[PDB]
């Protein structure tokens, strides 16, 4: 996990323990120690950096839009919707992956692309109570999770979105 | 309660029908059967339970339910318990119950 | 409790009554004579295990 | 006792 | 001849690698068979426990510790204690690392 | 068990690329050359 | 400076007894009792005035939690004494020392946790995957303090009272200056 | 040669050694264990994508063999099998011949086995289906 | 093996009254008084697992409660007892429960 973060290649903890049989409570403390570890010979003997943010879900949207299949002009309003997405109180303490996913999930039907919910959470394994239940917050400030550029040249309309 | 009686009424004729094969074993008269029968039967009547065809530490009139419990948990002020095959007495009335929910919040 | 709590001496084996008696000799600076140990287990009487002890 | 894993053809 | 996919290659590749998918299967799954059954017990005190263990040896002259730590139930430490005070345990015999009682309480 | 794990696809991809990056073609010499692009006759 | 002084959320306090204690007589003696040998080694004992939770061993330890102040918790401790005392065990009240002071607080505004992780990269631990509130292990005084996005800081690890507001003190302008907008 | 491999052969060679069984004996301890287990998998069809790139940051798409040249890349594809897993458990008394059942436990996916190298202007390429001009816009020399 | 709690209820008050009734008259064997109350377990078990079918639920106050030899006991004080129905209002109830799974 830190080899990856450390390339700008970072994965989740999830993709990780999909190949490692290791449960969560010890990996997380794994983790920890040994970022104390390098960090206590860094300074002795850089190391970290704006990477090594823990979020860092920028890195996440293209990898989970490939396995998705959208074209790629999806994928880039999904990095700018996503990036200030984390303006939003109500929903920036939730976990980097269901920012991402929600964010790749708003542009999936900003885009009108014939995938239902049940699969963009079941190929990232996210509750899709929790895809909906994220959408609705986001639905309130729509208006600033859309790039003026994309609806600015007409491409997509804020009116193919709809409202529960 | 009709089926607080009806579980009786089966309950009384297992411990009969079953206990008859003990019975021949010590050697105890056939009269012996009926006597049980009826005492215990005027037993159950006499208590009007239902009606019938025939500080810090530890020290009928009193409210008392037997059974069993599946599982019990409970939540900081909160305790929920599962229980299930089990007969209450409240108010001198009897009960029986297949399942039960138990939602007491410890003061 | 601690009433209830103590064993008679009526245990399965003549065995392991020896082993009662062997523990409470080992505990003792002293010999121990028979008046001692009957206080001991509950059995009076000439016992096997006393035979067997010797 | 025996290998207790075993690879037949 | 082979069937080519047609579908994109980022969906076909979505199973493959580090997936955020959990993998199902209940498939040579043994260590989930057997590490499903696990239970801790107290120790039943000498004062109980030492009949049970004469009544056991009576049953049979040469008993195992894997055996032993079944029936008692009981953990292997304090368990030792009472195990090796009434009997003992031949390694070198033909009966290798099986406990038997001792001589003087089985000649009886 | 795990089968992501059990079956390991990086031996069938870096045993086809080695035999055919270098002319080895073992885990014979020269069998796979550098195309001649000098002229479209070679 | 913050104007808001933390309010205490749980003491657990360590206390002795000397003797030895039979929890099984305890438990059938006492009104609110719960041994348990097969999953854990201490019967478990709650009173109600107080408001707190005790835990019996059988070597004459016990562990107070739950109360909410100092003096409440040597109230409970003593009544939790007088209580096995009472039972006819023998009990006396000894050393009482608090091994452990929880409180809560909020700054009513939102924090970046990004930059504190960033800036401030060896105190802070974050880890949003895991847990979304950050973690921060103060040098001096030692104490852990949880920050969330939402501005509730929980401050865990003093031993008085003087620690933990010197240590929200020493927060709040580190605090401050990673504001979010 | 390589169309007739790859449409071929590549089914031939799975189909040799595609079954593997593994056997777990009785290893009599116990008369509450006496069950003997047997695991097989078996390896179906085998299925060949387009020629593919995967890159660091985990984004796959499709590689022409003009991009491939650029970036030091090797033009392959990907290979893909259906195997289909069973097991089969019997009761192992004493001097017995045993009878293997199925004991509800089959699943069935396909499971990458690497990528296999694609030849230029095969079946499988690219540009196999590509006409003049589809080559002029690839950066192909016809 | 079954839990001899059953013994403590009206039924089983009541065979209890009625045996040692007979027990005073010399009627019946005090080891045969014995042989009843254990198949009467197995009955008052088998009848009530198989031919119940009522669901209670008790809303309450806990004022006391207990674990000791896998036999809970709560006592619950003024607590609304309904059934299937209509509502009892309990001023103190004593509750007492074993462990489902059997003991063997």
């Amino acid at each position: 996990l830190i080899g990856c973060r450390r390339a700008e290649v970072a994965r989740t903890f999830k993709e990780i323990q999909s190949l490692i049989h290791v449960k969560t409570k010890e990996f997380g403390k794994t983790l920890n120690i040994m970022k104390n570890i390098l960090r206590g010979k860094s300074e002795d003997g850089k190391i970290d950096t704006d990477n090594m943010s823990g979020a860092q879900n920028l890195t996440y949207i293209p990898r989970f839009c490939s396995h998705l299949g959208l074209p790629m002009q999806v994928t880039t309003s999904a990095e700018y919707t996503a990036k200030k997405c984390k303006e939003i109180k109500e929903i920036a303490g939730k976990s980097p992956i269901t920012i991402a996913v929600v964010s790749i999930y708003l542009n999936i039907l900003l885009f009108q692309i014939p995938i239902t919910a049940a699969k963009v959470g079941q190929t990232l394994q996210v509750t899709e109570g929790t895809i909906k239940s994220g959408y609705k917050i986001l639905y309130e400030h729509r208006d600033k999770l859309v790039d003026p550029q994309l609806i600015a040249n007409g491409v997509v309309s804020l009116d193919n979105l709809p409202g529960v | 309660n009709a089926e607080a009686s009806r579980v009786y009424e089966i309950i009384v004729e297992s411990v009969v029908n079953e206990v008859r094969e003990d019975f021949e074993n010590a050697g105890i008269d056939e009269q012996t059967l009926q006597d049980l029968k009826n005492i215990w039967q005027k037993k159950l009547t006499e208590t009007k339970v239902t009606t019938f065809s025939w500080d810090y530490l530890i020290s009928p009139d009193e409210n008392l339910m037997l059974c069993l419990y599946d599982k019990v948990t409970r939540t900081k002020a909160r305790w929920k318990c599962s229980l299930k095959d089990g007969v209450v007495t409240i108010n001198r009335n009897d009960y029986t119950f297949q399942k039960a929910q138990v939602e007491a919040e410890w003061v | 409790a601690l009433q209830a709590n103590q064993t008679d001496i009526s245990k399965s084996h003549d065995s392991s009554k020896l082993l009662w008696a062997t523990e409470y000799i080992q505990k003792k600076g002293k010999p121990v004579l028979v008046n001692e140990l009957l206080d001991y287990l509950s059995m009076k009487k000439d016992d096997k295990v006393i035979e067997l002890l010797k | 006792l025996r290998r207790k894993t075993r690879q037949l053809k | 001849r082979i069937t080519t996919l047609d579908e994109t290659v980022g969906v076909t590749m979505s199973h493959t690698g580090m997936s955020m998918r959990s993998d199902n299967s209940n498939f040579l799954k043994v260590g989930r068979e057997k590490a499903k059954s696990n239970i801790k017990s107290i120790r039943m005190p000498k004062k109980e426990i030492l009949d049970y263990l004469f009544k056991l040896f009576d049953e049979y002259d040469y008993w195992s510790l894997k055996g032993l730590k079944e029936r008692t139930r009981q953990p292997e430490a304090h368990l030792k204690e009472c195990l090796d005070k009434v009997a003992t345990l031949v390694k070198k015999g033909p009966y290798a690392f099986k406990y038997t009682l001792r001589p003087e309480y089985k000649k009886l | 068990f795990n089968m992501k794990l059990a079956i390991n696809a990086k031996t069938i991809t870096s045993g086809l690329k080695y035999a055919l990056a270098t002319g080895n073609w073992g885990e014979r010499a020269g069998v796979s050359q550098v195309l001649n692009r000098y002229t479209y006759s070679s | 400076t913050s104007g808001i002084v933390p309010t205490l959320q749980n003491i657990v306090a360590t206390v002795t007894l000397g003797c030895r204690l039979d929890l099984k007589t305890v438990a059938l003696h006492a009104r609110n009792a719960e041994y348990n040998p097969k999953r854990f080694a201490a019967v478990i004992m709650r009173i109600r005035e107080p408001k707190t939770t005790a835990l019996i061993f059988a070597s004459g330890k016990m562990v107070v939690t739950g109360a909410k102040s100092e003096d409440d918790s040597k109230l409970a401790s003593r009544k939790y004494a007088r209580i096995i005392q009472k039972i006819g065990f023998a009990a006396k009240f000894t050393d009482f020392k608090i091994q452990n002071i929880v409180g809560s607080c909020d700054v009513k505004f939102p924090i970046r946790l990004e930059g504190l992780a960033f800036s401030h990269g060896t105190f802070s631990s974050y880890e949003p995957e895991l847990f979304p509130g950050l973690i921060y292990r103060m040098v001096k005084p030692k104490i852990v303090l949880l920050i969330f996005v939402s501005g509730k800081i929980v401050l865990t690890g003093a031993k008085q009272r003087e620690e933990i507001y010197q240590a929200f003190e020493a927060i709040y302008p580190v605090l401050s200056e990673f504001r979010k907008m | 040669s390589f169309n007739q491999f790859v449409d071929y052969t590549l089914q031939d060679i799975i189909c040799e050694d595609s079954t593997l069984i593994l056997e777990q004996l009785a290893q009599h301890t116990t008369e509450s264990d006496n069950i003997s287990r047997k695991y097989e998998i078996s390896f179906g069809k085998i299925y060949v994508t387009k020629p593919m790139v995967n890159e660091s940051d985990g984004v796959t798409h499709a590689l022409y063999p003009q991009e491939a040249r650029l970036r030091n890349l090797t033009y392959s594809s990907g290979l893909f099998v259906d195997v289909k897993k069973r097991t089969y458990e019997a009761i192992d008394v004493p001097g017995r011949e045993l009878k293997y059942e199925l004991i509800a436990e089959e699943s069935e996916g396909k499971v990458f086995i690497g990528r296999l190298p694609i030849m230029l202007r095969s079946k499988n390429c690219y540009l196999s289906e590509a006409t003049e001009s589809d080559l002029y816009k690839l950066k192909e020399c016809p | 093996g079954y839990y001899e709690l059953y013994r403590r209820s009206t039924i089983g008050n009541s065979l209890v009254d009625a045996l040692d009734t007979l027990i005073s008259d010399g009627r019946i064997e005090a080891s045969l008084a014995m042989r009843v109350l254990e198949t009467f377990d197995k009955v008052v078990a088998e009848t009530l697992k198989d031919n119940t079918q009522s669901k209670l639920t008790v809303k309450g106050n806990l004022d006391t409660y207990g674990f000791c030899d896998d036999v809970w006991t709560f006592i619950v004080k003024n607590c609304q007892v309904t059934v299937e129905q209509s509502v009892i209002s309990v001023d103190k109830l004593r509750i007492v429960a074993c462990n489902s799974k059997k003991s063997e």
